[PDB]
């Protein structure tokens, strides 16, 4: 649901 | 040895990709899914065919980002696995799976795939 | 860092897999699909989540091994996406994707993809 | 015509799998992840190798299930990929991506992978 | 139902994909790699999620096709799983599992992935 | 998060 | 190797 | 075809 951060997150 | 993988990539999303192509077949480097933010930097390591065949085919290439760093930790992994192709279009090809750590009974939404494209001109 | 993942470990094909985790989050090591057999041995570098939720959730993890050592080079990689599971019966579920270098041509057969368990105790 | 694919298949899970296998090619059925129960029931097509090799490969197929019944909407789409293989221990193999509809910015998230291991025999 | 399913769908590599969306969830249509070329059609069946979300999330979708017609048997099968996003640049975006009939020996190979974009317009 | 059908959910 | 029927083959 | 090195080739 959240950002993941490998997409911008 | 590769000569053309060393230097800065960019996803179509944005992120960027630097890394460093050993000779022994090594991959060193970092990735951000922002503009030089710190929070959005980690580590990657992976490994690449040093001495790919002459005929035109591509470099098989692969590496690994654990998703911790000094401000989070998202207790998960992605490998990208792919072929670099060289020329004044260089490119990178991958395919990704993207692994979350999870209990036994959610391990049925542990990994997920997509695929990733970098090139070494911004965006 | 992961207690449990140091060490070697077999898949159901007969494959070794041996390996050091870092209190960095670093996993190094070899892989050989054969019997201590040398020309059967790669090296591997990955990823792992050095501090993962305690809660009962896996922890996630990566590596990727070239096909080119001393004695052959087949011109591919994979890199392994999963979760190590601690426990008596400790164990390493992930999923692979396999990439070799081709033409453009022929990239539409350049990733196979599979899956793998490792366990501590003989295949 | 592929004779051995047409009955009731179980995976590891305890999901079962009702096919009828056409002599056109046709895989036709149901999907329940419960015991009878209707509001698990979910309808299934595809297709498979009608004519398959006689040198003892496996007999490749492949389906889909849209997640949604009279009872409910998942807003998802599982396809299986694999290959029947036939004998006392008959059993199929697949590969699947689970898809589910997201926003353009929620596309990441959209495709799980996993493998499943159906046999004619109870869970 | 949905609507803008129904109709023609081209790759980037040129294959046409003819689809009819069913009210009931069912995708049924052809899929020729050529241009109208009989010995490049082959059958396709699938499902798609006839009641999506309404807020802007994709429908949900998949399909297979058996690689066997009347002019050849490639022994194989291929599903797409993925989802149909509406507007001015309709398009269904998806990622695909080959799978070949293998010995068990062979069964490592059995199992490409790739993906691929349709568009309602030529190539 | 919640239990997908497909799993039993 | 051959050309697959999926890519144009 | 031939055995690839992952699995024992």
């Amino acid at each position: 649901a959240w950002r993941h951060p490998q997409f911008g997150g | 040895m590769e000569a053309g993988i060393t230097g800065t990539w960019y996803n179509q999303l944005g992120s960027t990709f630097i890394v460093t192509a050993g000779a022994d077949g090594a991959l060193t480097g970092t990735y951000e899914s922002a503009v030089g933010n710190a929070e959005s930097r980690y580590v990657l390591t992976g490994r690449y065919d040093s001495a790919p065949a002459t005929d035109g085919s591509g470099t098989a290439l692969g590496w690994t980002v654990a998703w911790k760093n000094n401000y989070r930790n998202a207790h998960s992994a992605t490998t990208w696995s792919g072929q670099y192709v060289g020329g004044a279009e260089a490119r990178i090809n991958t395919q990704w799976l993207l692994t979350s750590g999870t209990t036994e009974a959610n391990a049925w939404k542990s990994t997920l795939v997509g695929h990733d494209t970098f090139t070494k001109v911004k965006p």
